[PDB]
């Protein structure tokens, strides 16, 4: 929810989210919803952000309002850190479960080890029900089923609270047997021996023996229960399998290849007149229909006749100026694209002038006469236009 | 002089092992051959932490540069450890421990 | 010899040794034996172990009982560190020479810079003869031949021992000229000037001049001898050339591709019921015949009619359950493999439950009706079966 | 100009410069000259030098005698750090501009992040004119044109010098109002209160208020001017595009592949009898014509009938001994190459014996009956020949 404050050029040149979907907008407690999508790793990964070689898939939400039951990326179950190769596209899906009643903004998020959090598109999720009705539940290896919402808390209390009580009792015993001022005066008057001296040391040794006995007894008792335990499972996972369809820029014999030749963004404003050299390379007449910068879906009004079902704060149905002319096939030509929408300034992408690298990035989507979609990665320097 | 005298006084014992030999079309010193022949289990080559070359060493002065460097870093260490030896020579008796 | 204590999942998911052979089991002093083999670098290299980008080939033996005259890996003479690329297969060979009489367990070992030692198969070598009969020998650039067993030791003694004697003489001279108690009392009585004062300083300066003269004379004399010396030769070697036959998983147009779909290992026990999805991809009917985990050759009794020549402690002729059905060609099917042998528990691979990553690895070997062998890399999570 | 002192094996096994040209040898003040060339990144990059993953293209000259107006590498404008992939070839060009009259030795230089400077070929440039006639000039985003030789210096002086004067005035005021000896004696005599006490503190607070007012006024005034500024633009650039013609070792279906099988360099001397296994692989009868080690163009007298235009200190027209026999096509044979020239010793490449890795590197150039040139990378261990 804080992606607005992140730097623009880092947001648009690290991960390019697309095809992000939320299974349900309104969910009940203990009801499952699936957040899925695809992410493209920018080829020109910034030096500021470390390599995505170590990264973690996460659900961006205000706390555990939705419990994550399972998540997959690269066709792999990914509860641990995964590796993202630069220039590849990956498909992810997170199985969430309603826990807390309210209206929450749930994002798709990937964290890079040396970079930090990268926040994708977010959607408002309405959760109905009561917190006390929430149960996970999970099954153990032995076959027993437990409820992770409440399991183990009673044992933790029963082991921790008595020891805190014992410590408090020890402190109060020594405080009432010997006063603070009284013992201080006694020690200062040279006689710091009648303040503590056996039978006092006997009481201390009795307490220590009882404590050691309880620790050994407690350790042995909690070994009879749970006799077979395993260490924490950790470590980077095996390499993921990227997407291969169709494309999915960089894959297949048919693909569009775009190259930025200069751009102008009005500061302050909302325009982005970018000159794109499109080689089309494919077989069916292709027309630009969408530009996802940092998730912001700037859709070309002509191609995208029907506005799709995407979070309004990112869905801009005004990615104007393509050429109104199918460019494919085989032709390499330069087209002028005029991105203009208030969302470009709302999402602080217009703050690219404040960044130390005035460079844009994202994905260009071209569409056939039919529904076939071809993705192309666009990125490069742009020049700010300082207006009054 | 403690630093500048280290290599010259060690040269008589290690020069014989710096003679060049040819092993399978490759140049290797006698010391390298000795280390390679008599196998040490937990001692690979990559850990040797020796002079492996560098782009701003200006040839024929590596040993003079190193010897001088150890010469004056010793002065700091000599000072600190002289005073540490002074401290270890204390006759102080503490009342309680 | 200590590979048993190493963690199981690291042992089976870093290097997969195969085709390891020892030229001779019984060798004499000054007699040459060759230890050769092939090693496969696991594709899913663990995060715990650093990259094999910097690694060293070594012979695992209890000290220099066998002198290494030459060693090669990746078709390169490798006395220095080498680079191993993840997923490749490399052929190595070490030319050993008998030095110490006895019975020694000699392993093949590769050390990774940030990981540590990886121990391969080991064989008992019987060495007959006497230590005093051992000579290397090696030849210098000038053509002279020296014996590395004894060369240079006399000069080192003749330079070191006299200087130690000189230091002892200096200490004893100053100790007898001025006593310890006597000089201490003298210094404490204020007169710390008649304890040391010229002619004492004259003796000191004479000693220093003689020492400097000896150092200069010694340096010049040892420059007349050995007038042409070279610095220590160090540095990572050029990239190695992997194996390309036939395969050698990952090479060639004909190869088996296996994928683990769950496994069960009895703890405590010796079983490993792993479900393997085999795609065979090749042209000749292929049947699973061998599974090398950490060198442990679990051979399928049917295919491996004759038990091969391999260290008994690793050779398990009971890698049961394949399908008793040739799977190739073109068919992708799921087979159930039941690895079961006491060696699985002896070599302490059953301790996979103690590890922080319950994941297996290794190589699967499939054989044609003729002797052609196809290698496939298997690896993935497995689930422990807690037996009472 | 100091490349002679750098280690030989690092010089010849990091970057192999070729096709280096200087547009003009004699240039005037404010006149543009272009230094261009191609560089090959050695496949066996030394461990001592860090990866060329972060590197910077630079012009090696004694200070800003020539102002760099623009520089390109990998078909990219490169004012910032760039990435060089090991084994690739890159084309670079630097647009210089005469600034200081004299005769200067201008090199082509690339700096590696963890390695340091790598110095390429250098040529003497004669610059005529006067320093005071030098103007850059550059144009701002608003369209105004400024002269970088003098722009901004007046403002820096007008802001810095008055504050230094103010500090000096403050010091002298407090020094004359209260003397050094006088105030020291006063403080030592217990009365360190009549040395500093209001009205003195009032003068101090007036000075502080005026200073804060000037800082705020100065900050606001310099915000009215230059109301639109941007932060420093920094960061590694996008990956470069290597050369693909023709080859350009490693590219194309037609290429020579050479492998060193031993070498002998006379120490001290100038010879390098290297045994090269040439596979020719191409289609036209190829004959060795050039060996660029560290830029030193050792040209074979036969093939190179006309001595080319290249700095004499590197151009050696005596790269003798190829075989006087066209080797291509399809034939793999071993040829003996006898590099011998005084430049090999002048450039201290004969000091390879002093290095910790007696290994050579560089590029081998083969030529067709016509002018087509095929490049091959040569490198490997060589054995010094100690002569009297
Ligand atoms: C030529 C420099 C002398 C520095 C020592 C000195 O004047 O005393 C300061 C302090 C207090 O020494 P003090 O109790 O006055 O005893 C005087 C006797 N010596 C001179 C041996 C410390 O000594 C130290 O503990 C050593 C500090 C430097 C090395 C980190
Ligand atoms: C300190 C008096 C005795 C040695 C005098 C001498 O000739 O040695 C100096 C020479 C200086 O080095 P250089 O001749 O430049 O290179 C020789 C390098 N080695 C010794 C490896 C052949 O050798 C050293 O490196 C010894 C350490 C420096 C002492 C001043
Ligand atoms: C004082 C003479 C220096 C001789 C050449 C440089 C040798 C290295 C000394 C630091
Ligand atoms: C290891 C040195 C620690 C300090 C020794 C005691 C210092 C005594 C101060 C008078
Ligand atoms: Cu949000
Ligand atoms: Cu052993
Ligand atoms: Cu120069």
């Amino acid at each position: 929810h804080g992606e607005k404050s992140q730097q623009a050029f880092l947001r648009m040149r690290t991960l390019n989210w697309y095809d992000v979907q939320w299974s349900k907008t309104t969910v009940n407690v203990n009801e499952e919803m699936v957040l899925s999508g695809k992410v493209h790793v920018f080829s020109a990964w910034p030096q500021a952000v470390a390599n995505p070689r170590v990264s973690f898939l996460n659900a961006g939400e205000p706390g555990p309002v939705l419990v994550r039951t399972a998540q997959f990326i690269g066709e792999q179950f990914a509860p641990r850190s995964v590796s993202l190769e630069i220039g590849k596209d990956y498909a992810f899906s997170i199985n969430l479960r309603g826990r807390r009643a309210g209206r929450w903004h749930v994002h798709a998020q990937i964290n890079v080890e040396g970079g930090g959090p990268i926040i994708g598109p977010g959607q408002w999720i309405e959760i109905k029900g009561d917190m006390k009705d929430f149960t996970d539940p999970v099954t153990l290896l032995d076959g027993s089923t437990v409820d992770l919402e409440h399991y183990g808390i009673s044992r933790v209390y029963a082991w921790h609270l008595p020891w805190m009580a014992v410590g408090a009792a020890w402190i109060f015993f020594w405080f009432v047997r010997k006063g603070i001022i009284t013992s201080y005066i006694r020690v200062a008057e040279g006689k710091a021996d009648d303040v503590i001296g056996d039978d006092d040391r006997r009481i201390g040794a009795i307490v220590l023996a009882l404590t050691i006995l309880a620790t050994i007894v407690g350790y042995a008792v909690t070994n009879s229960t749970f006799p077979r335990t395993i260490p924490l499972q950790a470590g980077l996972q095996k390499p993921l399998t990227p997407i291969e369809t169709e494309g999915t820029v960089g894959v297949g014999k048919e693909n569009v290849t775009t190259e930025l030749n200069g751009g102008v963004y009005k500061v302050p404003g909302r325009e982005l007149t970018i000159n794109v050299k499109v080689k089309n390379n494919t077989s069916q007449p292709l027309r630009l229909g969408e530009y996802t910068a940092a998730g912001l879906r700037f859709l070309n009004p002509d191609v995208f006749t029907t506005k799709p079902d995407f979070p309004d704060y990112l869905l801009a149905d005004r990615g104007l100026s393509v050429d109104a002319t199918p460019i494919a096939p085989g032709e390499a030509k330069e087209i002028v694209v005029k991105i203009q929408d208030a969302r470009w300034d709302i999402e602080r992408l217009s703050d690219l002038a404040y960044d130390t690298d005035s460079q844009i990035g994202g994905l260009l989507f071209f569409f056939s006469p039919d529904g076939k979609r071809y993705a192309s990665e666009i990125g490069g320097p742009v020049i700010p236009k300082f207006v009054a | 002089g403690w630093g500048l005298l280290f290599y010259p006084n060690n040269w008589p014992a290690i020069a014989a092992f710096h003679q060049a030999t040819e092993q399978h079309g490759q140049l290797m010193t006698l010391a390298d051959l000795i280390g390679f022949h008599f196998v040490r289990t937990s001692m690979p080559e990559y850990i040797r932490m020796v002079e492996r070359g560098t782009l701003r060493t200006f040839g024929k002065d590596v040993v003079p540069v190193a010897a001088f460097f150890s010469g004056f870093v010793s002065m700091m260490v000599y000072f600190l450890w002289w005073f540490m030896g002074r401290w270890y020579s204390t006759t102080k008796v503490i009342d309680t421990i």
